[PDB]
RNA sequence: GUUUUCGUUGUUUUUU
């Protein structure tokens, strides 16, 4: 468009294909030879035509224009030469590919070991893959001693024996092993003859040896002549301002032909043999530092300053080289960054941007009919101010600068110029800030231009960006195109942003001065008065200009905190939340009742104005929309501002100090627990201490004593906290809850407590001392890290320096968590950066291999699914038959009269019955799919679509549902109703059998809530639908669940990527970052080896015998029941001179004399649940009776086993060392020990309910999954292995995943924090979709073998680029990586269709319309 | 390094959110936290040759 | 090979997000190269609202390809992809 | 003792093993597939308890319902092998004797290893087919575990509209490896496509297609 | 710039998949100027009931071998060991230490002089070649003498 | 007391590049000559003496680092260099360790 | 005369 005018059409590359470069066709691209070095012609400008600095090759300058192409840098695209190599060398990245082609042909005759004739060589070229076949082939090259000059029959083959090809320096060498060896002549492999046996190879051999006759050639990957690139390329670059220093590549590419052209002399002269060698050598290591300065083992090529010399490996490998730092990452225009600003008066989708930036900052308004008026009006107003034309564009291309123009005014607009119109208010703008970990971090905000120099925002929409105004940087970036402007609005705004797709929640609440003041305002004996009230209906946007009556009127009109928040709130909006099991009088005003916009009871919390799921704003998303939200935030920010402007809350001293009595129930609270700690000291001192399970004793000491002293803080804090007063303005704060809570009261006001690092206690620094202040073994609290004062109090010297130690532990946490947490999420990104959820609704890659034929199994996105509880799930058998089974027969449970016109006809009719029973035997079925399959033990609440209970009520409130009116509306009615409604849900389109059994997948979830929420009888008993009310409640919810759709064309996985990785940026079990990392490296085995066998029910409910299965799966040698070994050579075979086994063997022997003695430990042996003798059972097993064992009378002081042995000193040391660990006693190898665990399994009630079931269990350290699972009283069906790798190797991958899915689901309910079912899901299921486990490690996310532009781009490009160039592979140009790197429309989303001008609908525009 | 200034702890204009201060403009006026900033340009002429 | 078949669309009758984002702008920047006009204007200068107005009453002469992974596409017209 | 517990192992192993023919659509004798410990251990062990692999070896039919729905399905011979390192001899003889009888699926159950010496040969078993499997992890099914779904093979017409429906490419489906676990409980060779019903917690429930690839 | 002080004895723990267990590390470098002359890290070999004996054979400074340190123990001036114990043993009260360095004696046997102990290490000690035995020995003496122990002498 | 337990730099040189104290000085460096004089000045053990059954549970001397001297009866050398260093014949700054215990 | 012309290596310290 704006280029000049160019015969050329306009097109994109569809296609990228790989491959090495003949010398032929870089001859054919060379546009002139180089052969000089010298590269300025005459030092005065013009520099050397066939020079390294060729103007042919291209020009530099503003005004000089490249002789090749004419046109300067405005067109000129670089143009490239070629310098003949004085001989043939090697490609850096080639050399172990050239010793891999020399494993598999012929050194004379240059052709494969084998042909096509061996099946295993046939099989291994049916691969289409190049590199797999020829790798194959050097697998059965290797299989052949020589290389065969006939069958292993000539096979035209030159017979000589492959010679043992080796890397030897920058060629390699050849041991020919020629006619038990001959004499090894390993010699210098000069590239001639390499020349000469690829030219030997046939285009089939080529073609077997993974090679493309067409393209990549192993005679290409052999150089003989360079390329000279285009000196833009390597330009005259600056050294000092106008004096340039020579590049790098001129440089080297100057050193390599000077090298050359010594070469090209050591011909013509005297060359004593090893000249040539040296300066072939200093050529080629010249070259391949023109690949490579960075030759392993070598002093690279430096500069004389010192510096090494660079190379162009170097410039593509990286963190911010040519793909990272210029291709995925590069500046923009039109963008700005600043200070932020709070801005309470300013609306939530508003960002307040300085003058200079709405002004420096511009878009390009073409001129139209309708906006000529107004532009001429911008154009004329100047351009150093606003709003101004700064730039005029001409519809051709031309421009004109404003400032520089002396008639600035006078630039009349044509209807397809273009003016740079400055950035006016509500201009929609790209809002970024750094870091951006979730997708909510990219906001469109409007600008609103508005003096000062910082970016003024609301205090909500900081919350999501987790920043302040401490100096904070912000960027602002300008659309320069109507389609821009459009993509901001409808696809990246503010209101787009509120609810998070990671906890499907919104990510915005009230918080700060808002959240304090709401807290302050709705109370009950919060009182306003004529003049506030009526200023404050001013200042809410959402007044009608009618104030209601007050609730207060005489003796005097007061008004109440609930109707100042009813007149912010827009009708149509209903809340109840009981609270605290809360009454319906609510004396304490809490439970929470909004009706139509008017609050009954309860005073709102941020637990419903914040972003807590269900909440208010929850409730605006799912009910209103995001407008509404934007409109109830201002509404209540401005009426907060003024309520609090005129009263004002602060905070005191006296706030944060309480009575002396709480004071010295501190003081008493911390001495008692100091006394507990003291106690501990002296049990621990003394070994009174009772070991704790898997808790040494030095170590349960400190641990106990942690836990008491952390008892000690919070006891403190919590007497603290009791004595906060009503007018304390600290307890307000927390209950409030503006910010602060419950621990940073108990650290102020009562101590601040144990300074814990990384779960630990300040040890002693010292010699046995923390502090010289201190003692050896002060194992009292002082000495070790526990606080004995708050923060209001201060703190001692050596406590705090503990206090230093804890906030540098937490700095530096912080601080090292940075880089990781980075790269983690890096990697993430680069792992599923092309999961989208197709038009056909299956996620697939960009192959189209399906991982998942349904978004979330259901196909519905992350903010229409809610907690909704199924009613059928949880109810006694009983309970539920009286609430679902209906009884007309006999009215005691029958439907009372008086709620229906027909209860007549109900009563003593069959046909109502029938119907009725069909739904109730379809709860029933309901109730077992759900009960036993889907949702199986405690929980009965899931994100299903489709608000049922609010439309409901939404029902009763329109059409007045009220009353015991009797009913017009009849059963059959609402039957039929829900059966075609179960049918109407339309989730996968089409008309394939297998299109309907994915729509009852999707569907059988909310059907089965649906009949779980609207059983005619229900309908009928509680809130009996009329005929309106019906029709709407159906239409409503088929309108709701189909607007509850996946959209395709979203990008999930990278969705997936930002929504797990965010929640790991905020932190023994191995939970959290340490398991994450488990997970994502795919360590084989996870750090904590740790099986969860589940006991059968019976053994479950025992002790004993779960016990005795326990030391069965512990594996037990003597090795760990050894108590001692001593050696003797016993003088006599049959007997002993030795008081410790005397009498032992005089009883047991009723050779070799030498002695294989050993001491065992009996207190060990009953332990192990074994006994000295079958240890010596065992070893007779083992070693057959070769080694003569006895067992020692188990009466003896000593359990002594004597191997005697059937010089003999060594090799009685190396048996007794042997046989010390390789006798197995008992127990499940591979398990060292087991933990007797308790789980809170739940199991139905018979009645109906559920109830909890205490069931043992045995945690088996170490994994042995195949052997504790095979173990008996093992519920084989259930036990699980913590390393699902060992899901793989066991189970397979469907469980691996389903076992991965778990993992990561209990690793993010560690810290608490929730995240979404269905990405996680995916990312799981794309760990397996290819039956195996993928790993996100470097190399196994370069296994892969799609366009090489993605994995070379990850790392190490240089190998990748060498691999798919021996390979001359193609890339499609399908990823989006392509799309960014070559600046086109990527396939997602909004470019995932192509949209297109029509003609059916164009035909129907008025004849006017016509094109001239 | 500093000077010694009224403070008062409330939320009175709802500006004092998120790390920002609310300032009294009188004291600006008289000049509290009033500063002289200094900037040294240093130039130099140079040799191209002898003469040059 | 290309085309699916009106009635052999599988895929949502409602047009999506992406689809309203790219529509609105395609049609914004037509009208604002001056191009034919296929609703009325009170006073909406920046020709977005006027191609909001026009997606509102769906007289939009686009029709999207929306591509199928095997590598077919469906096209919709705007006036017949229900709004959404 | 050794003796009690190698009779168990043993006949889970059977048992699991006559699962795969049940799950393979073969029809068996369900008194065999109820084969418990004792009756299994009277008919094909000892008084000591010492097995009789070769006694216990048996064919299997397939159900008519299979033979309609999985075409080429013959008959399965299950026999554990005789001698527990199975060596190029007893190989040879047990392969052998499933071409002289023509067992149409013959699943070679080995005790202590195979020696890939005495492997390379089962390709050369024409025209009869040799599945070679262990005891230990017969013992307990794997599909049985609870986490783990059913899993079903697809018969022509079944993996035939599965791939036209989506229009996908066989190796554009879910991958399950001839060495899964349940590929090789399903007796999964090239193409062979599997029906997975998989528990869904937003759905209740999930279809899901592995091609044996 | 804050550096580790020289002259100390640094015994730390190795890698257990490794076959060095314990490194007793000294920057014995001179006191005066406390600049560096040389450095010894003397490297202990094997496992428990794994790795055969607990072997000792360090590098010494510009040697290309661990040489045992019985050995050089010989070649230093006391060949026999138990000279050596009395260099090493102080607490010999103790019996586990003494049957731990059994294993050191029985390597180093085949080293029974001063003489065979100095030539081991000069053939080890990245010397020129063609030094022959004599000159050898004198450069492993010199070795041992200089950049070994600097600090004291 | 040695360092300023506050003073870090941020998160790439945090923890790093540390301050010292308020009272601290550095050793500018004194002979060691007149500190072997005053520990042999009581009664050293050569290093050539030290044997496992005579120094059983002697106490082993350095300077520096330096391993130069035994003794059996410590306790008096050791009072006397404190005591000399709080007169000033020993430099003021000389570090006196006793590690009675090994 | 519309228009109209600065850069890098290395080094340190930094910024929520
Ligand atoms: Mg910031
Ligand atoms: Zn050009
Ligand atoms: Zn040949």
């Amino acid at each position: 468009s704006q280029f000049p005018y160019s015969s050329a059409p306009l097109r994109s590359v569809k296609e990228v294909q790989f491959g090495l470069l003949s010398p032929e066709e870089i001859r054919a691209i060379s546009v002139v030879k180089i052969e000089y070095p010298e590269i300025m012609d005459e030092s005065r400008q013009r520099p050397r035509e066939g020079g390294l600095n060729d103007p042919k090759l291209g020009s530099i300058d503003r005004n000089f224009k490249c002789q090749t192409c004419g046109e300067g840098m405005a067109e000129c695209p670089g143009h490239f030469g070629h310098m003949e190599l004085a001989k043939p060398v090697f490609h850096i990245g080639f050399i172990p590919k050239i010793k891999k082609v020399c494993e598999c042909i012929c050194m004379n005759c240059g052709k494969l070991l084998l042909d096509e004739t061996n099946p295993t060589m046939a099989q291994a070229i049916r691969i289409r893959d190049p590199k797999k076949r020829f790798n194959a082939v050097w697998q059965l090259c290797k299989t052949k001693m020589v290389c065969e000059a006939d069958a292993p029959v000539s096979r035209g083959g030159c017979g000589n024996t492959q010679p043992v090809v080796r890397k030897d320096g920058m060629k390699l060498w050849g041991t020919w092993k020629k006619s038990r060896d001959a004499q090894p002549e390993r010699k210098l492999l000069t590239p001639g003859e390499i020349l000469n046996v690829f030219k030997h190879i046939s285009p089939e051999d080529c073609f077997r040896l993974g090679f493309n006759e067409d393209y990549a050639r192993p005679e290409w990957m052999i150089i003989t002549v360079l390329p000279v690139p285009p000196p833009q390329v390597r330009p005259s670059i600056a050294m000092d301002e106008t004096t340039q220093g020579q590049d790098d590549l001129t440089h080297k590419l100057s050193d390599i032909l000077k090298a050359n052209i010594n070469v090209q002399k050591l011909e013509m002269d005297g060359s004593p043999q090893h000249i040539i060698n040296e300066v072939e050598q200093l050529l080629q290591f010249h070259v391949a530092t023109y690949m490579d300065n960075d030759i392993a083992g070598q002093p690279q090529a430096l500069q004389k300053s010192g510096r090494p010399v660079k190379a162009i490996r170097a410039r593509l490998k990286g963190k911010e080289g040519r793909l990272r730092g210029n291709l995925m990452g590069k500046r923009v225009d039109f963008s700005a960054r600043t200070v932020i600003s709070g801005d309470p008066n300013l609306e939530l989708d508003q960002v307040g941007v300085p003058i200079s930036i709405a002004k420096t900052l511009s878009y390009p308004e073409t001129v139209t009919q309708y906006n000529i008026h107004r532009l001429t009006e911008y154009v004329r107003n100047g351009p150093n101010e606003h709003p101004g034309a700064k730039y005029v564009i001409r519809d051709n291309g031309d421009r004109i600068d404003l400032r520089y123009h002396k008639r600035a005014g006078d630039i009349v607009l044509q209807y397809g110029w273009k003016v740079e119109r400055h950035l006016m208010d509500d201009d929609p703008v790209l809002f970024n800030r750094q870091p951006s970990l979730h997708k909510m971090s990219m906001m469109a905000h409007r600008v609103k231009v508005m003096p000062y120099s910082t970016f003024r925002l609301n205090l909500s929409v900081t919350s999501p960006y987790n920043a302040d105004f401490d100096g904070d940087e912000m960027n602002l970036h300008v659309p320069q195109s109507e389609e821009t402007r459009a993509e901001l609005s409808q696809l990246c705004a503010v209101p787009l942003q509120i609810v998070s797709p990671q906890s499907n929640k919104p990510v915005m609440g009230i918080v700060q001065d808002t959240l304090c003041g709401v807290r302050k305002m709705t109370l009950r004996d919060t009182f306003i008065e004529y003049e506030q009230v009526m200023n404050m209906l001013f200042w809410v946007p959402s007044w009608d200009g009618v104030v209601p009556q007050p609730a207060i009127l005489k003796p005097k009109p007061l008004w109440t905190g609930k109707q100042l928040l009813s007149i912010a709130i827009p009708s149509g909006i209903h809340l109840q939340r009981t609270d605290g099991g809360n009454s319906l009088l609510s004396p304490k005003d809490n439970g929470m009742l909004i009706v139509d916009g008017k609050v009954m009871f309860g005073v709102v919390d941020k637990k419903t104005v914040g972003s807590g799921g269900g909440g208010l704003i929850h409730t605006v998303m799912r009910e209103k929309g995001p407008k509404i939200c934007a409109e109830l935030f201002g509404n209540i920010q401005k009426v907060v501002n003024y309520w609090l402007l005129h009263n004002g809350f602060s905070i005191g001293i006296g706030d944060a100090i309480a009575d002396a009595s709480t004071m010295k129930e501190i003081t008493h609270a911390i001495s008692s627990a100091k006394e507990q700690v003291q106690e501990i000291i002296y049990k621990a001192q003394h070994n009174e201490l009772e070991l704790k399970p898997g808790m040494t004793l030095r170590e349960s000491f400190e641990g106990e004593v942690s836990r008491t002293l952390n008892d000690a803080r919070d006891s403190a804090g919590r007497s603290a906290e009791m004595n906060l007063k009503d007018l304390n303005n600290v307890k307000q704060m927390v209950s409030a809850g503006s910010k602060g809570s419950f621990i940073n009261i108990a650290q102020m006001s009562a101590c601040v407590g144990q300074q814990m690092v990384e779960g630990k206690r300040i040890a002693f620094g010292f010699a046995d001392r923390s502090l010289p202040h201190f003692t050896k073994d002060d194992f009292s609290p002082e000495s070790k890290g526990f606080v004995e004062n708050s923060y209001l109090r201060g703190l001692t010297p050596q406590e705090f320096f503990f206090h230093a130690m804890a906030g540098r532990e937490g700095l530096i946490d912080t601080a090292v968590k940075t880089a990781e947490t980075g790269y983690i999420q890096r990697r993430l990104v680069k792992a599923l950066e092309d999961i989208m959820v197709h038009y056909d609704g299956t996620t697939r890659n960009s192959l189209g291999d399906i991982i998942q034929f349904l978004y979330g199994e259901d196909g519905l996105d992350g903010t229409q699914v809610e907690r909704q509880t199924i009613d059928t799930i949880p109810g006694s058998d009983k309970a539920f038959h009286k609430r679902y089974y209906v009884d007309l027969m006999d009215e005691k449970n029958s439907i009372k009269p008086d709620v229906i016109e027909y209860a007549a006809d109900i009563l003593g009719d069959v046909e109502l019955q029938k119907e009725l029973n069909s739904e109730y035997e379809q709860l029933v079925s309901d109730r077992k799919f759900l009960r036993e399959i889907v949702f199986v033990n405690g929980d009965h609440n899931w994100p299903l679509p489709v608000n049922l209970r609010r439309i409901i009520q939404n029902a009763q409130q329109i059409f007045h549902l009220d009353r015991a009116k009797a009913s017009d509306l009849t059963i059959p009615e609402i039957i039929h109703g829900v059966r075609d409604l179960c049918k109407k849900l339309f989730v996968l389109r089409g008309e394939n059998e297998l299109i309907k059994e994915a729509q009852q997948n999707a569907t059988s979830l909310f059907q089965c809530l649906v009949r779980a929420r609207l059983a005619t009888r229900r309908i009928l008993e509680e809130f009996r639908l009329n005929r309106d009310a019906f029709e709407w409640v159906l239409g409503t919810i088929e309108a709701q669940f189909q607007r509850s759709l996946v959209h395709p064309g979203e990008m999930v996985g990278v969705i997936a990527a930002q929504s797990i990785g965010e929640p790991a940026t905020q932190m023994n079990v191995t939970l959290g970052v340490p398991r994450l990392k488990e997970i994502l490296n795919v360590a084989k085995n996870i750090k904590t080896p740790a099986l969860t066998v589940y006991l059968d029910r019976e053994i479950a409910l025992d002790i004993e015998k779960a016990k005795v299965i326990q030391s069965s799966i512990e594996y037990t040698t003597l090795k760990n029941v050894t108590s001692a070994t001593e050696i003797y050579y016993d003088p006599d075979p049959t007997s002993t001179v030795i008081e410790e086994d005397f009498d032992t063997v005089e009883a047991y022997f009723s050779q070799s004399p030498w002695l294989l003695r050993l001491e065992l430990d009996r207190a060990r042996m009953l332990d192990k649940q074994l006994t000295m003798n079958q240890v010596a059972d065992k070893i007779s097993e083992v070693f057959s009776d070769d080694l003569f064992v006895m067992w020692s009378e188990d009466n003896a002081d000593k359990l002594i086993i004597r191997c005697r042995v059937i010089e003999e000193d060594q090799m009685l040391k190396r048996i007794e060392a042997h046989m010390l660990d390789l006798i197995a006693l008992r127990g499940i190898p591979g398990i060292s020990k087991v933990y007797m665990v308790k789980h809170k399994v739940s199991v139905p009630d018979e009645s109906g309910e559920y109830k909890n079931e205490e069931l043992w269990a045995l945690e088996t350290d170490g994994i042995n999954l195949a052997e504790v699972m095979a173990v008996p009283g093992v519920d084989s069906s259930r036990t699980y292995s913590n390393s699902f790798v060992e899901i793989l190797s066991v189970l397979g991958i469907e469980a691996t995943r389903s076992s991965l899915y778990k993992e990561i689901l209990n690793v993010i309910a560690f810290d608490g924090s929730y995240v979404n079912y269905r990405h996680m899901a995916l990312l799981v299921d794309v760990m397996t979709s290819r039956g195996y486990l993928m790993a996100i490690t470097r190399h196994g996310i370069n296994r892969a073998d799609t366009g090489a532009l993605m994995r070379c781009s990850f790392e190490e490009t240089v190998e990748i680029l060498f691999e798919a160039g021996a390979a001359a592979e193609l890339d499609d140009c399908r990823g989006v990586s392509e799309n960014v790197m070559l600046g086109q429309l990527a396939p997602m989303g909004t470019g995932a269709f192509d949209v297109m001008i029509d003609e059916k609908l164009l035909t129907s525009l008025p004849a006017d319309y016509a094109p001239t | 390094a500093g000077q010694n200034a009224i403070v008062a702890i409330a939320c009175y204009s709802g500006y004092n959110q998120e790390d920002s201060m609310i300032m009294n403009q009188s004291s600006i006026d008289r000049g509290l936290f009033r500063s002289l900033f200094f900037r040294s340009y240093m130039d130099q002429e140079k040799r191209f040759g002898i003469s040059i | 090979e290309l085309a699916i078949l009106k009635e052999e669309r599988t895929t949502t009758p409602y047009l999506t997000k992406y689809e309203r984002a790219r529509i609105l702008g395609t049609r914004a920047l037509q009208i604002s190269m001056n191009a034919p006009v296929l609703v009325d204007i009170e006073g909406e200068t920046d020709p977005l609202q006027i191609a909001m107005k026009e997606l509102s009453q769906r007289k939009i002469p686009l029709v999207i390809r929306r591509y199928l992974p095997d590598g077919s596409y469906e096209d919709w017209g705007c006036d017949e992809l229900i709004v959404d | 003792e050794d003796n009690n517990r190698i009779i168990s192992r043993l006949w889970r192993s059977f048992r699991t093993v006559k699962e795969m023919a049940a799950d393979r659509g073969y029809f068996i004798s369900q008194e065999e597939m109820d084969q418990s410990l004792e009756e299994f251990r009277s008919k094909i062990c000892d008084s000591m308890g010492n097995p009789q692999r070769k006694l216990m070896s048996f064919l299997a039919n397939p159900t008519p319902e299979a033979l309609e729905k999985y075409s080429d399905l013959g008959t399965l011979w299950v026999e554990f092998c005789d001698e527990p390192s199975v060596g190029i001899k007893t190989m040879r003889n047990f392969c052998l004797r499933i071409q002289e009888k023509n067992f149409s699926t013959g699943i070679f159950i080995y005790q202590n290893n195979i020696t890939p010496s005495a492997n390379k040969m089962i390709p050369t078993v024409s025209p009869a087919i040799i599945e070679t499997f262990q005891e230990s992890d017969l013992v307990v099914n794997i599909t049985h575990h609870e986490l783990v779904p059913k899993h079903i093979r697809l018969s022509d017409g079944e993996k035939s509209q599965l791939l036209q429906r989506y229009k996908l490419k066989e190796s554009q489906l879910p991958r399950i490896q001839r060495e899964d676990p349940v590929a090789r409980y399903l007796g999964l060779k090239r193409g062979q496509v599997v029906k997975i019903i998989r528990r869904s917690e937003t759905s209740g429930r999930y279809a899901s297609y592995r091609i044996c690839l | 710039q804050e550096r580790s002080a020289a002259n100390i004895v640094q015994v730390f723990k190795k890698a257990a998949p490794s076959p060095i267990s314990h490194v007793a590390e000294i920057r014995s470098a001179l006191e005066k100027g406390s600049r560096l002359i040389s450095t010894m890290q003397i490297k202990l070999y094997g496992r428990e009931d794994k790795g055969t004996g607990r072997t000792i054979k360090a590098t010494l400074p510009y040697v290309k071998q661990d040489i045992p340190i019985v050995i050089v123990f010989r070649a230093l001036g006391v060949v026999p060991d138990g000279e050596i114990l009395q260099h090493i043993c102080y607490d010999e009260n103790d019996w586990q230490m003494l049957e731990m360095l059994k294993p050191c004696i029985e390597e180093g046997f085949v080293i029974q002089d001063k003489e065979v102990a100095l030539d081991f290490i000069g053939r080890r000690g990245s010397a020129a070649l063609g030094i022959r035995r004599e000159k050898r020995i004198q450069y492993a003496k010199d070795i041992l003498q200089k950049e070994l122990l600097p600090h004291i002498t | 007391g040695l360092v300023c337990p506050a003073e870090t730099p941020e998160g790439q040189a945090c923890g790093l590049v540390k301050n010292l104290s308020l009272l601290s000085g550095i050793s500018i460096g004194s002979p060691s000559e007149p500190i072997i004089n005053f520990l042999e000045e009581w009664g050293m053990e050569p290093l050539e003496d030290y044997d496992p059954a005579q120094h059983t549970k002697s106490t082993r001397i350095f300077v520096n680092g330096v391993w130069t001297g035994i003794h059996r009866d410590p306790s008096m050398l050791v009072s006397t260099m404190r005591d000399l260093r709080r007169s000033g014949a020993i430099s003021p700054e000389v570090s006196i360790i006793r590690d009675i215990r090994e």
